[PDB]
């Protein structure tokens, strides 16, 4: 008997969102960081 | 369950080997319950003599020695070696069945190999009982899967955790702490540690306990193997050498306070490592110890088992969990001070909880109150955890002057 | 399953078949000492993060928690080796 193959539960479509975010949050480019930070702060699904 | 007899469509074949040729359903009738009748007559009377002649096999001799009763004249040839053979006769619309006779020379009769000459009745004594059973004299009747290398090792390991000797157990755990592949196995040492603690209400063995619990804390200090996938079944293993409530044989004199103390240490240390913010392990076991805490109708042992991991957790959930019921203990003195059964097994568990409490609430009385704390106790439940809190201030002086 | 891991106590049985629980009392910030981490003069097609065990995450594991031997509130039953593969150090 083997356990099924459990999945993240983010989507991959969020999994992206996430290191988007997180590479323009460290501030290369402040365009980048600008709209990330506003991203954060308004982002309704960003629970989870 | 009916009167049975041989069929009428029999008797208009043997009417036909008279000559017979058109007999009525009435005298088929009249026919077949007499010769039926006259059969069950000779089957009773040849069975007589089956069981006045002590045989239980019903031969062709008694049945012979019936008809001689009946004065029917008997039935020749059915001594002889044969058995019960029937040749089937399709034909063209005539079914049958007959005998198919064969022949012999008669000269292979003759000469046909003679049987060999038979012995006289003689007796024979042997002893069937002496004074009780039956000897025996020949008279008498007779009367994904483990390799073997590491299937040998997981059987060593869990035979030597079990208690034949302490110090094969120490060398066992030793191994457990510190070896670099043991994973592979971790599944099967979860399993042998859950079973092994369910199998304690079956035999509330207490030793066992411990010997399970101290191989749960060999296998968190082992640096190579991560329980993270295995630490749901871990945790309600400790859970239930905490909580639970005859933790002993004979429920007087078994310390199960110490497998107590050291599950409340073990389950502290098995949320500080793996409790994660998706886990939410420490919320859902303190909200476990806590319902089982604030609840009343609680044994005082599950209620020491409560009060001992909560302490355990650290200083502000004894902040936040147990100082706002230290009025509880008001209601622990009503048992201790003033009992109307002294003799039972209440005073024992009580000062026991009495005393863990006014260890662990000492700390937390001097972090939170004046350096003074003069009648603190009499401020406090009962006067006495404020003498406990006085005794932890002067605790505290003698290691400052130590540092 | 009698022959599986646990077998040994299979055999020794002889069994043959085969307002403090507020919801913020337990917000880690109230119950952890948080203090002692402050560092003071310190000296994706596949999944980028782990996936954690979803039967400690979802499951109730709290049901395997037996409060009172005698008086159980439901009949627990022999437990099977399931073998997850989720976790890596194992060979399948």
């Amino acid at each position: 008997r083997l356990k099924p193959r459990s999945i993240h539960e983010l989507s991959v479509e969020q999994q992206l969102y996430y290191k988007e975010i997180t590479e323009a949050c460290v501030g290369s480019c402040e365009a980048k960081r600008a709209e990330a930070l506003q991203s954060i702060a308004t982002d309704p699904g960003l629970y989870q | 369950l009916s009167n049975t007899v041989l069929p009428s469509e029999s008797m208009k074949v043997v009417a036909e080997s008279m000559g017979i040729a058109q007999i009525q359903e009435e005298t088929c009738q009249l026919l077949t319950d007499e010769v039926s009748y006259r059969i069950k007559e000779i089957a009773q009377d040849a069975l007589k003599f089956m069981h006045m002649g002590k045989r239980q096999k019903l031969t062709t001799s008694d049945i012979d020695y019936a008809l001689k009763l009946k004065n029917v004249e008997p039935l020749y040839g059915f001594h002889a070696q044969e058995f019960i053979p029937f040749r089937f006769a399709s034909g063209g619309g005539r079914e049958l069945y007959f005998y198919e006779e064969k022949e012999v020379d008669l000269s292979d009769i003759i000469n046909t190999p003679l049987p060999r000459v038979p012995l006289d009745v003689c007796l024979k004594a042997h002893w069937l009982s002496i004074e009780g059973c039956q000897p025996a004299i020949p008279e008498n009747p007779p009367p994904h899967e483990l390799s073997v290398e590491q299937q040998l090792y997981y059987k060593e390991i869990t035979e030597a955790c079990v208690g034949s000797c302490e110090a094969k157990r120490a060398e066992a755990l030793q191994s457990i702490a510190t070896d670099p592949g043991l994973y592979q196995m971790l599944p099967r040492f979860s399993t042998f540690i859950s079973e092994g603690v369910r199998v304690n209400v079956v035999q509330n063995n207490l030793a066992l306990l411990i010997y399970l619990m101290r191989m749960v804390k060999a296998l968190m200090d082992n640096p190579t193997l991560y329980l993270e996938k295995y630490v749901h079944e871990l945790i309600p293993a400790v859970m239930t050498c905490i909580v639970s409530r005859q933790l002993c044989l004979r429920p007087d004199v078994d310390n199960h306070w110490a497998l107590r103390d050291f599950a409340a240490r073990l389950v502290a240390q098995i949320c500080k490592h793996f409790s994660t913010t998706t886990n939410n392990i420490q919320s859902r076991i303190t909200k476990t110890f806590t319902k089982s805490w604030v609840d009343e109708k609680t044994p005082w042992t599950t209620r020491y088992g409560s009060i001992a991991g909560l302490a355990e957790l650290g200083h502000d959930v004894i902040k936040t969990l147990i100082l706002p019921r230290l009025q509880q203990e008001g209601e622990r003195i009503r048992s201790v001070l003033d009992g109307p059964v002294l003799s039972n097994i209440d005073r024992i568990g009580a000062d026991h909880v009495q005393s863990l409490l006014l260890k662990h609430c000492a700390p937390v009385l001097a972090k939170l109150r004046p350096p003074p704390d003069n009648q603190d106790a009499y401020r406090a439940e009962f006067g006495s955890l404020g003498p406990l809190l006085c005794s932890q201030v002067v605790k505290a002086r003698a290691q400052a002057a130590l540092q | 399953w009698r022959y599986g891991p646990a077998r040994l106590w299979y055999d020794m049985l002889g069994v043959p078949e085969d307002d403090l629980l507020a919801d913020e009392n337990f917000l880690m910030v109230t119950q952890l000492h948080w203090e002692d981490d402050i560092i003071w003069d310190g000296e994706p097609w596949y999944s980028i993060f782990p996936i954690d065990n979803e039967d400690l995450v979802y499951g109730r594991w709290e049901d395997n928690i037996i409060w009172d031997a005698q008086a159980m509130p439901r009949l627990l039953e022999p437990p099977v080796l399931t073998l997850d593969p989720n976790d890596e150090n194992l060979i399948l």
